[PDB]
């Protein structure tokens, strides 16, 4: 609720916008509108970009990279909207970075944002965020 | 036990007397010296090898050996995709049916049979000691027990750490022993976020414990023929390679086309490149994905030729889904992805990088 | 008591530990079933609006649809599909309008149909559920239209083609009865029974007139298609009930959903959906509070109950929000849904006891449509 | 406050949903988005048609013939939501429907709903 | 005291006391102005948006304009139209894409040009002002392609048509500084001078490398066109300032918008448009917060004023609000806007003393981006 | 003064005297027992009226002369839009502008010249006293000044209580002295609702003093030629009555098919309708209006001959926007515009409702 205070990840809910793989979301999380932590809610794309970040697991102490994927061709479900930049760098580091609609390779050239899957994809530990 | 049947395939492997003529054993091919590789110029380069008979040139570059023991036993899964086997086509079920196909193979080694083969495991009497300790009395004198013992020995040689070490900087940047250079992890960052990691890499979420840098799942990418290398087999100019659908078996005409995805562990020092060794170039292999994307015209250009790359050998079956990623590798990330490339590199083979 | 995004943080840790490897890829919804709930979202009159799929046993989102203009949703019954008729134009609110009719795979919620709609045809009104409506057989939508004249469009959702205009007398609503028969509410207090075919004048009967100039019959009738129920209150909570099973209309006898004492006390309902129906249970849901006359469109925080037979009460609800819609599960021990425009929140109550079990936020700006399936 | 208490009329304020020619209103006063109490925002339509009211007017005692207008061809302003229903008729009485989008009439065929506006038109009889 | 609402009742009461007649019309925008301010509301994603057009000094909103998913608004300095890069699909969100260039007029608001842009080649980004951009002769709309590639789009406001894709190399916004030529930022730490005749390559020049790897550039750099001055705040606030009134790239002093002290107590710049500059006053407004090195798009309570010619500190205004995004009038006393993308509101702040004057409510769903036009 | 000045109009609009033949007095078109419109049959039934001679025919039907005091002088405001004046094209400025034309008109009462009217005036004893004393000695030996003089005495008579009394249903319904049918107050919700009050009532918004149900103005309808009406009238196969257009000074291209808008009281009573006197029924000139709105064939149709309306006179400067309103009359709603309009008719006119 302290909006500018250093994030602090938890591992308990993926709903809410401290869950600890959605540490550079930006949207609305896939698993309130019909997705799942890693899955696309039924009707929209899954785009093959993405945008990567590591987050740190409180669980385990683990710090995992996170390639988020973007659920396409849906108007923004307006379901638990979050907005998180652990890591998040401007655009022209676009690996890093995440205003752009990461869209890219859905089916049907869709486009338009509806929500952000969060799956893990290695461990790793970067340079300009690591743990 | 595991230790002595692997120190068998150990001396079956450097052995030439499992070819016709004995000049060529398996490590004539596949070179502990060159990442299990070929560095023997042929008529079509590096691009294929030559057998025991010193002409006979086969269609396929010589695949290194390394890590090849980490891939499945050949299957289909519940997607529907294949996945595993060995040979650029799967078209054998694992390391131990694989083995005895090039003592075989008449372009290769060219045994005539296993009678043949187990004519000259009988010559060797360390080769009666060796077998008969792991395999019992008299198992040299029966062609099929011997071939299938040699077969064997070899598979279990080739999943000794000996072959997989995973010594290279990546390994040792994911235990945290180094970091990677600021190039490497932009590689590293640009394969995982490009379509790359959708194809080379063993899970689809998660952590991999043995990460080879290969999904084991067949894909045509849409190569073209290489010429000189086609024209060296003998085969044909009217011969296409279907891949996949060219194992017994597959019946499938969307396989057709469609070849294993190769690890790219070592890749940096086992050029040339794809099924045909049609690349020589590392880099060559990696722009070869932006005629997918770009629409600059210097896509459509093989560099290595200063020509169109040509027209894919097989048209149809192509990942269009996973190639056409909408997003274009610009110089500087082709460059991070060399650099990420060659980090996989195995410890002894770091000198051959230069 | 553990939340659905508790027990997903729960699951995905397992996963990880287990080292579990999944594809990433496009859900399918869950089958549709009894007590999966669509809302619609006109959005108080955005150009473009959303439906909320939602699984009322969870209270989970399991899917949306995306729409245009104050779309008309409409819901098979069987399950087997929905479908709204919808409006768009080519520069967002202005320019080339098209309208048409999109139907959609239940479980893929991929549109398996759009259809356009020629000349622009579509009745613009904040959503009434009974202004576009499928015939039993969900081989036709009915949609209403109002400008130059009242007519109704017909729609060939089998084929996947627009058939043509009707005219009808200056009515209102579509009830579909049969394939090729729907009734509609009269401006002279009668029901207009119209027949039509493929080409030719449809066949337009009226009933006798049911009410007098001076009682107010609401927007939002329920109208149980397979019952042939349909219930109509008043201004008052006066409820018509008209049988229209035999193919004709039967006026019911009349029921008063409030008591002399509570209308002497300024009860009246109010909403939007303020009735609800449940087939199996022959029970009448009217949402009600104490207000003056005129503001009946406003949210009211109390369900009665009522046997339709009898008229009997049998509960009155006290809701604890600002419901503006309700509806109800067509199963056993139903659902009572109890939708705010203004919590854009769905309440998912036992309507049996009326206590709150679960509910769905976050369901858009003004949603104000619940629509279920009758699948039993 | 109270959505079910009776509309209290005032006479002081065209921007808040009480004031007394907004008594049938539903939808978005248009002064709040550029038009005026009589006149619709730029870039919008002018609707023809029309629904009307007789609104109390707390200033003279009279009560007054509102017919409402709609702007269109905007996407719903979003500004000065408002919603009452003094008189207000179910659908079948069209002439004082309030839940119809009323742009027929306005030029380019517009038919979205963006804000509405209530001039008077007669004294109520 | 007396609000505009007010006024307006009195007025129109007056106007029916005295029987005075008036047509109902369209009414005509006010002649833009310096004082006139537009939001624009990206709506979180929202497949549709709009712009809404301000006058600064009333606090009243003159009008609106409709846009498609992540339009990129412009404003032509001087005041004779604005426009936008938009992009619709033919159904709401799913479908055949439509990128369009609009042009209006700013009185009327209506459209004077709606150019399509072939192949669907914007940028779709959560919205930089910099992302599309008015040559300093307003005949030529530039906007950026980021898929396949970097490139920018040349778009002929004048003939009414698209003229072409230029190559780029690996760089980021677009800044004209001539009918012909604008610079770009690129991921290796230079700027590009991109100038492009009428056929053929453009001639891409670089400027030195003026930054390191980790030193990171925010997404809104300010750039005032009639200036030349290119404003790119850094992460911490250190402020990279960039001449570009030659036609070539003279890199001014790099200054620091908070002390060595702050940034030890957690000082950072925050939000979305996280700087403003004034150009006649040639001075820096700079959006800050005590916040964590990673929440750098949170909303900012406070804003630091500096002289961009020395970097000493002017005025620190504590806001009263949950800030976003700021910007300035370009007239004499300018005021400063603050939009608050939580609260919805245009807080509209005397600029010299920071007191807020007057506010505007009810900006749309997640309004983030100011605009103005630089008219003296 | 006022009343003398009314009383010797009174005089003067019975008087056949002021006719070439003396036939034909102002009362002998504009008939006060039938609302001042002319009752007689021609060749082209009542839709034009015969002047003095008893052969011409006029080309436009007559209008009453009830209310007409209550329309403003000729003028062109800022909306650019003209407005008020005399006749159905506005070529009069005002009531005294126009009392002076039907007497030197040749196919009206058609006295050869203004020195022939003050001849006749001259006769009649009770004019040299009446005229006299209100316009001084000798006015009748002046032409021109017996000509202005008898204009102004008729103006003064057309703006008497006698001309427009305000005692119609409706007045009495705006006192609340009594109510609306049923029927007549939906037609009055109609009226303001449908677009005819955009048109047929004096002011945009607020409230009108004395509602004449016409805003003044002049409105290309798209009326066809009345076929028997131009045969009667003589002006040709290839004549155009272009409206306002033809109003000295106006010469405005866009002006050309416009005509005044008609005060719609005593409606009912004052067929047939429109400038032509086309249309016999009042529900025939409701049912004009459903062309632009209505889809159906029958739309198209004049229900009094079973043929299209047919071509507008003048196809251009239509007034589309108000008449393309996007929803037709039912036939409900045009017995509702009928009721109401009926409810227009001044109270000594009832009567003749009935018939
Ligand atoms: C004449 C050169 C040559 C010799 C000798 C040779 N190979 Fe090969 N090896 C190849 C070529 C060429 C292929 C690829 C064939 C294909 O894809 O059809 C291959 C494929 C393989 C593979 C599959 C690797 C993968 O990634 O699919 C294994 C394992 C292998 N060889 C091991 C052996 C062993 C063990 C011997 C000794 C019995 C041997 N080879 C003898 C050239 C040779
Ligand atoms: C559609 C799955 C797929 C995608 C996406 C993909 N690859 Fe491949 N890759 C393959 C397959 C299959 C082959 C072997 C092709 C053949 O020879 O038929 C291959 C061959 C290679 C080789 C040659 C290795 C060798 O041993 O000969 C390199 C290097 C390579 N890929 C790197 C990449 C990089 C870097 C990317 C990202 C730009 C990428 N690939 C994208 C599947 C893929
Ligand atoms: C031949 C029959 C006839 C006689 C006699 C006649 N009128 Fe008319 N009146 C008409 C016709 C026909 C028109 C409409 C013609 C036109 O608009 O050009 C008309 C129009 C008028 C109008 C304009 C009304 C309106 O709403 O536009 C006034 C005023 C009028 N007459 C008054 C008089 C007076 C006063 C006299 C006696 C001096 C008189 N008329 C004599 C037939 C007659
Ligand atoms: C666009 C302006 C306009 C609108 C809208 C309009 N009218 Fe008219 N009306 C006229 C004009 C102009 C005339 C005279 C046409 C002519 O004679 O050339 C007229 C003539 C009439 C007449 C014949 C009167 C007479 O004395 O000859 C009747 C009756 C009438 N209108 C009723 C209506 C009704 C009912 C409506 C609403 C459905 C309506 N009008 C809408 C302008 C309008
Ligand atoms: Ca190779
Ligand atoms: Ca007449």
């Amino acid at each position: 609720t302290d909006p500018r205070a250093k994030w602090v990840p938890q591992d308990n809910d993926i709903q809410a916008c401290d869950y600890w793989r959605h540490c550079s979301i930006d949207g609305n999380i896939c698993d309130c509108s019909g997705g799942s932590l890693t899955n696309c809610p039924p009707g929209t794309k899954l785009a093959t970009a993405s945008w990567v970040a590591s987050c740190y697991n409180p669980t385990d102490g683990q710090s995992y990279l996170i390639a988020y994927r973007d659920c396409c061709g849906y108007n923004v479900s307006g379901r638990c909207p979050c907005l998180n930049t652990e890591g998040e760098l401007p655009v022209y580091r676009p690996e890093f970075a995440n205003d752009i609609i990461w869209c890219f390779g859905a089916e049907d050239d869709a486009m338009t944002y509806h929500c952000t899957i969060s799956p893990i994809v290695g461990k790793a530990s970067h340079h300009h965020h690591h743990h | 036990a595991d230790d002595a049947l692997a120190a068998l395939g150990a001396q079956l492997f450097v052995d030439p007397a499992l070819s016709r003529n004995a000049t060529q054993s398996c490590a004539t091919c596949h070179d502990p010296a060159r990442a299990f590789t070929d560095p023997r110029e042929g008529k079509a380069g590096l691009a294929v090898s030559v057998g025991d008979d010193g002409q006979s040139h086969g269609d396929r570059n010589t695949p290194t050996l390394g890590y090849a023991a980490l891939v499945p036993a050949f299957h289909r899964d519940a997607n529907g995709k294949y996945k595993g086997g060995q040979f650029w086509d799967g078209r054998a079920d694992d390391l131990k049916q694989q083995a005895g196909q090039p003592m075989l193979n008449p372009v290769e080694m060219a045994m005539p049979d296993r009678a043949a083969v187990a004519a000259r495991l009988r010559d060797d009497p360390a080769y009666r000691t060796g077998f008969e300790a792991l395999f019992g009395k008299g198992v040299l004198d029966d062609p099929e027990r011997a071939f299938d013992a040699a077969a064997e020995a070899l598979a279990a040689y080739q999943a000794t750490g000996e072959f997989s070490p995973f010594d290279s900087k990546y390994d040792r940047v994911m235990r945290g022993e180094e970091k990677f250079t600021p190039l490497e992890e932009f590689g590293y960052t640009v394969f995982i976020t490009f379509n790359c990691r959708l194809c080379h890499m063993q899970r689809k979420q998660g952590v991999a414990e043995r990460e080879t840098f290969t999904n084991f799942e067949y894909h045509n990418i849409g190569l073209p023929v290489n010429e000189t290398a086609r024209e060296a087999s003998g085969l044909g100019a009217d011969h296409v390679d279907h891949g996949l659908l060219a194992r017994p078996g597959i019946e499938d005409p969307a396989q057709s086309g469609r070849f294993k995805v190769p690890s790219l562990r070592n890749v940096a020092v086992t050029g040339p490149y794809m099924h045909n060794g049609v690349f020589t170039d590392l880099r060559t292999a990696i722009l070869f994905y932006n005629k997918y994307t770009s629409r600059r015209p210097e896509a459509k250009i093989n560099p290595e030729t200063g020509a169109p790359w040509g027209e894919p050998e097989v048209a149809r079956n192509l990942s269009l889904a996973e190639l056409q990623s909408g997003l274009m590798l610009d110089d500087g990330r082709v460059d991070a992805l060399v650099a990420f490339l060659e980090t996989l590199t195995d410890r002894r083979y770091e000198p051959l990088l230069e | 008591q553990e939340t659905q995004g508790q027990a997903a943080a729960r699951a995905a840790a397992a996963d990880l530990a287990a080292g579990q490897d999944d594809e990433p890829r496009i859900l399918e919804a869950p089958a549709p079933d009894a007590r999966r709930v669509y809302v619609n979202d006109p959005a108080h009159f955005a150009a473009v609006t959303q439906q909320f799929v939602i699984d009322g046993e969870a209270g989970r989102v399991i899917g949306m649809i995306d729409g245009g203009f104050l779309p008309n949703p409409v819901v098979a019954d069987d399950g087997s599909f929905i479908a709204h008729a919808s409006t768009v134009f080519s520069r967002i609110a202005r320019g080339e309008r098209t309208d048409y009719v999109e139907v959609f795979d239940p479980v893929t919620l991929l549109p398996t149909a759009d259809i356009e709609l020629p000349d622009a045809p579509r009745f613009l009104v904040g959503t009434y559920p009974w202004m576009t409506s499928l015939t039993p057989d969900g081989k036709t939508l009915l949609f209403y239209q109002f400008s130059p004249a009242p007519a109704v469009g017909v729609v060939d959702l089998e084929g996947k083609a627009f058939k043509r205009m009707l005219d009808v007398p200056d009515c209102y609503h579509i009830f579909p009865t049969a394939p090729d028969t729907f009734f509609m509410h009269c401006r002279d207090g009668s029901l207009a029974k119209v027949a039509f075919g493929t080409e030719g004048t449809p066949e337009i009967t009226h009933t006798e007139v049911f009410h007098p100039e001076d009682e107010f019959l609401i927007n939002h009738p329920a109208y149980s298609q397979k019952a042939g129920r349909l219930v109509w209150p008043t201004y008052t909570g006066k409820i018509h009930q008209i049988d229209l099973s035999s193919g004709d209309a039967k006026f019911l006898p009349a029921v008063e959903a409030l008591t002399e004492a509570e209308r002497a006390d300024g009860w009246r309902p109010g909403g939007w959906q303020q009735v609800a129906y449940h087939r199996a249970l022959d029970r009448i849901y009217l949402l009600v509070d104490q207000r003056d006359e005129w503001r009946h469109k406003t949210a009211s925080r109390f369900v009665v109950v009522l046997d339709a037979k009898t008229g009997e009460r049998l509960a009155k609800f006290e809701m604890g929000h600002e419901i503006d819609s309700i509806n109800v599960s067509q199963d056993e021990k139903p659902l009572l849904y109890a939708l705010s425009t203004g919590d854009k929140t769905l309440y998912i109550h036992d309507a049996e006891s009326g206590e709150e079990l679960r509910s769905v936020n976050q369901l858009g700006h003004g949603p104000q449509v619940i629509t279920t399936a009758d699948m039993g």
